[PDB]
């Protein structure tokens, strides 16, 4: 299967910034999508940002212009740069990867998640 | 599982699934202003035919049956038979007989007939108005108008072969046909049944990808644009292969085999339509040898690169 | 090597390769009394198109180009363009433009035209006599006769869409069309070139197996029988798959999927035609769901059981 | 590969009869053809008779009305009304066919048939 190693997160005051990173290893495929979902307690998960192997990216509306996702540094690693953070961004942020093939259904993996807290 | 594929034919090598004419180009445009619900060229990727879709390109918008007319008129009522000349069963759970036109317009062609006893034959130019009240193919009858010379006989096999469309030249140019308006297959005041569903893009930056042809025009100033969701060869391919869909969306790359370069990527939905990442109306510029290639089963997490 | 297959479509699900109409039945008969050399529906099993054969069923027996009226007549001369409206090059090593009719007869259809500037359109009933002296598609021109005298414009895209065949004039009932007589693609004083070869059974007791349709008849008492060597869908399939032939002959079984039972067996020759073991004229009796299935690459040592 | 074991053959009185049999084993396929060729000294090899898995049969003109082939992956050749001109080596031959590869031929060592 696929293992996702998350780094970053923590406490930040509003208007501050944080960088997350996620590295994938194991049985990864050349066609894929990677990114982050967030979930606060008592609420459903929501997409934050994702990037696809063909170069397409997707951002939730709430974070457009503030968050940037990229995959242009380390092998099989994506980064989320979160700028201008707001209290509503407080959540657990978890990395997600879908690995795709011409022969079988998509295989999803997800990280443990890291708490992001925007306060004061 | 049996591996899914799409045909390796170029656009120009393929056929429109909604009229018996070749494809010419690829088109993308916003479709919010109208309902995209064609019943021909409807097939799932794993080979399930939908709406009024059938396999043969030449059978599309044809009609077969016997005809009657009131003495002295140029209009004929055809009592529909099936594609193979068998009885037409109105209780089958389809919108109308397979291959019935799925747009409101005036379709011109030739109505031909053979007398079974002696093999004498006759033909006349003829038009069917699919927006008219006597257009009731679901009920098993449609009306054709002619300018006769040698009247058609009763109880003899009669065929309509479509050629083109017409428009009333005394009226606003290209106001008909209306390719995205479904006819009322059972006539006035009766709802269509068992329709293949309407299709639309769901995600931001997505638009439908249409396979486009120019319908021949036989009179006036018709709108000759005809868009289908799937080429007829794709319908034929999926039906034969019947490869299980491993997800809701197959990722296709449109490739130039000369250079090996991918022009754009697109999503073929399992329910049988294609979307691309573009906003606005655009005629795609493609190399003549370009073709679609199936690369993976993806899902909603995968975002198409801008086209 | 890539595994050879034939399509799993039924006979009635497939299309004649020599005229744009559905197949109806299978026919076998002795073919010694004539030369069987059709140029449409000619393809090798590994996908090499021969003669005038092209991929699209709707393009068969169509013509495209611009027209000029012949003075004092109801006739028009069409200067031929390609399927994509580009120029037709006569120096290409083919018998005639792809899709040109490969039999001598009178084909009736609709000639339609659009004016580029304003999108005005016109259409008229029209006939092409493929046995006539101005039938010179290889040279890039053919003649049409209409009932009009004054309507088509010069230098505008004009299309002929075939519908049926007629019999009239100096011929007797059912003496035309002559499906096994090739037109002179370059006219009277020029022999045909680059023909797909004539085909015949080689083994004793074998006959050709024909895929048969009934051409629509538009006037008179035509011979409406049309036989092709390969269904158009087979041509399309072979072209796409392009599976290398592992012997001269593919053994096919015609099977009933309802019972799983084989009806008969036949030989598909790699140069693109089918033979069966039978003597005399015979319309095959086949179940509605029957189809051909490729079972093995064989050779001359394998003898077909009499069907 | 495929192995063919031939049986029958020998010396025969003219006007007599002989029965040959050939059994195939090993990597055999369900679609095949089997039969016999003969070669007399100083003569071209000729087909005698063959039978296909679908039941089709082929006979040399020279043995029509005299020889019968029938077919378990064993075939039998009944040779009747033998004449001295039938004297030759008779070789069993099999072709095994598949949907995936060219035909594969196997042939037996052959058996001498002498009519005198």
């Amino acid at each position: 299967d696929v293992q996702l190693v998350e780094s970053g997160g923590g406490l930040v005051q509003p208007g501050g910034s944080l960088r997350l990173s996620c590295a994938a290893s194991g049985s990864i495929f050349s066609i894929y999508a990677m990114g982050w979902y967030r979930q606060a307690p008592g609420k459903q998960r929501e997409l934050v940002a994702s990037i696809s192997s063909g170069g397409g990216t997707n951002y939730a509306d709430s974070v457009k212009g503030r968050f940037t996702i990229s995959g242009d540094n380390a092998k099989n690693t994506v980064y989320l740069q979160m700028n201008s953070l707001k209290p509503e961004d407080t959540a657990v942020y978890y990395c997600k990867r879908e690995d795709y093939s011409a022969y079988a259904p998509p295989s999803g993996s997800r990280g443990r998640g890291t708490q992001v807290t925007v306060s004061s | 599982s049996k591996p899914f594929t799409v045909p390796i034919l170029t656009v120009e090598e393929m056929t429109n699934s909604r009229f018996p004419i070749p494809l010419e180009k690829l088109f993308t445009g916003p479709s919010g202003a109208f309902v995209v619900q064609p019943q021909n060229g409807r097939c799932t990727t794993d080979g399930v035919l939908l709406g009024t879709t059938q396999l043969s390109p030449v059978n599309i918008c044809t009609f077969r049956g016997d005809v009657t007319h009131i003495a002295g008129s140029r209009n004929y009522t055809m009592n529909l038979a099936s594609l193979n000349w068998n009885n037409y069963d109105p209780t089958e759970e389809i919108p109308a007989p397979l291959g019935t036109p799925d747009f409101v317009g005036k379709i011109q062609g030739l109505l031909t007939q053979t007398t079974k006893g002696d093999g004498s034959t006759r033909g006349h130019k003829a038009t069917v108005y699919t927006g008219s009240a006597p257009f009731t193919p679901k009920l098993g009858s449609v009306q054709f108008s002619t300018d006769t010379e040698n009247d058609f006989e009763t109880h003899q096999n009669t065929k309509f072969t479509p050629v083109g469309v017409i428009q009333d030249g005394s009226t606003t140019h290209r106001n008909e046909p209306q390719q995205w308006v479904l006819p009322s297959y059972s006539g006035r005041n009766v709802h269509n049944v068992h329709l293949a569903p309407a299709v639309a893009p769901t995600f931001p930056g997505e638009q439908l990808l249409f396979f486009r042809s120019t319908m021949p025009g036989c009179s006036g100033y018709p709108n000759m644009d005809l868009d289908c969701l799937l080429p007829q060869e794709w319908v034929q391919h999926f039906y034969q292969e019947a490869a299980p869909a491993q997800s809701d969306v197959a990722l296709l790359r449109f490739v130039n085999p000369d250079t090996g370069r991918v022009l754009f990527e697109c999503k073929l939905h399992k329910s049988g339509y294609v979307t691309v990442a573009h906003t606005g109306q655009h005629d795609l510029v493609i190399p003549p040898n370009g073709y679609f290639r199936f690369d993976s089963w993806v899902n909603q997490f995968y975002t198409l690169a801008p086209m």
